[PDB]
């Protein structure tokens, strides 16, 4: 069964206490989609993007 | 800071930059004139109106 397998498949991350993540998101149609810019994390070290 | 990459390239050691910033001094001049007859009556106290 699906619901029977649902504990067994998520033997990990499931039921871990949640934290607030700061990140910009958008809404496109019916989908909430996260958006990121990572040029900071590669220009500070002077490595090409 | 730097990044570790799985690529065969040599890792680069820790690095610091030490930067010196220097002052600028600016000079400003103004001029005033005072009459001698003007400075004359300032010391004495008037008696007639």
């Amino acid at each position: 069964s699906t619901k029977s397998d649902l504990p067994a498949v998520a033997a990990g991350v499931e039921d871990q206490p949640r934290v607030p993540i700061s990140a910009a998101v958008i809404k496109l149609g019916n989908h909430a989609v996260a958006v990121e810019s990572l040029q900071k994390m590669y220009n500070d070290t002077q490595s090409p993007y | 800071p730097t990044i570790a990459h799985g690529d065969g390239r040599r890792p680069s050691k820790q690095r610091t930059f030490i930067v010196v910033k220097n002052c600028h001094k600016h000079h400003i001049s103004t001029e005033m004139e005072l009459s001698m007859l003007d400075l004359e009556i300032l010391h004495s106290i008037p008696e007639t109106p």
